[PDB]
């Protein structure tokens, strides 16, 4: 099948938990760059091209959780509002 | 039979040393050679001497 | 128009009156071509 | 009731012995029509 | 009138990025026209023109102009006047 699938679905006692876990942060850390990611390089996926890697994917961030932390309206509030993103050419 | 010896010249003990396969494949090319010469930035002299040598 | 010049100027400036506008062969797959019919304003009962 | 999708594909249904319980097979060339955004995102990062 | 998806992205870098290597340019013709419509309102005052560089007189009203034509072939990558027609 995948790899780490099935063990973070057994680590928790439930399952669409992990959805929004390994989801609202996902789209959010490609939508804020890339620096807000702190953790390690570590735990990164792997694809095999060219002999090298890229992209990055996600579901081996989620270690630790917690219960109570922010509302909902502010994921997207602040976090368009330090970081602008946007396209430019030379 | 003489196609399956040379198949098999390998393991008769024989003085050939060649290597095998080492190719090397990544498709790539420079799409900004195809980029015009009004993108380096020259004077109206040569932008009109150029383009009257066929550039 | 003197707009339109200034890009044809980039890439070899030749603008001609007239264009090529030939009808252009469909998306898929291409053939061999059968007869060819010209009726050019015939003498006979055309509508 | 129906709103058509902007990126969508479909031809013959084949087997393949090849593909696994988690894996499916599919054209080449359709790879390049539903996958046309997203292509030209990675070509430009790259050389080609 | 409404632009789709796949000419949307085209429509808008081509109308944003030519005042970016104008700068790039002799000072004095480049100035004169950018800085009359660009910055203010208005183009083609004449009497006005003359009296806006503080250098010459009516006649390079036009010369300067198309002198400067000339020159917008520079931006091939950028683009902003090809799009008005």
């Amino acid at each position: 099948a995948r790899v780490t699938v099935q063990d973070a679905v057994e680590k928790i006692g439930n399952r669409f938990d992990l959805v929004l876990v390994a989801a609202r942060r996902a789209r959010q850390m490609q939508v804020g760059g890339k620096d807000p990611l702190v953790p390690e390089e570590n735990d990164k996926t792997t694809v095999i091209a060219l002999r090298e890697i890229e992209e990055g994917l996600i579901n081996n961030q989620i270690l630790d959780v917690r219960e109570r932390q922010e509302q909902q309206e502010q994921e997207a509030a602040e976090l368009q509002a330090v970081t602008a993103i946007a396209e430019g050419r030379r | 039979a003489t196609i399956l010896a040379e198949q098999l010249e390998a393991f008769v003990d024989l003085r050939d040393v060649r290597q095998p396969e080492v190719k090397e494949e990544k498709p790539e090319f420079d799409p900004i050679l195809l980029r015009p010469v009004d993108d380096l930035e020259l004077t109206v002299r040569s932008a009109n001497c150029l383009k009257a040598e066929a550039i | 128009t003197p707009e339109e010049k200034l890009l044809r100027a980039i890439f070899g400036e030749k603008a001609s009156d007239v264009k090529d506008s030939s009808l252009r062969v469909p998306n898929g797959v291409s053939g061999t071509v059968i007869d060819v019919q010209v009726f050019t304003r015939d003498g006979v009962e055309k509508d | 009731l129906g709103k058509r999708v902007d990126y969508s594909g479909r031809s013959v249904i084949t087997v393949g012995p090849y593909l696994r319980l988690h894996q499916c097979g599919l054209p080449k060339k359709m790879a390049l029509e539903l996958f046309k955004p997203f292509i030209y995102g990675k070509l430009e990062l790259r050389g080609l | 009138t409404l632009e789709l998806p796949l000419d949307s992205a085209t429509t808008e870098s081509l109308r944003a990025a030519t005042h970016d290597v104008l700068a790039g340019l002799t000072a004095r013709e480049a100035k004169v026209l950018r800085m009359r419509f660009g910055i203010d309102m208005n183009t083609d005052h004449t009497l006005e023109e003359v009296g806006k560089q503080f250098d010459v007189t009516r006649e390079r009203i036009r010369q300067i102009e198309a002198k400067a034509l000339r020159k917008l072939r520079h931006p091939s990558r950028s683009e902003v006047l090809r799009s008005f027609l």
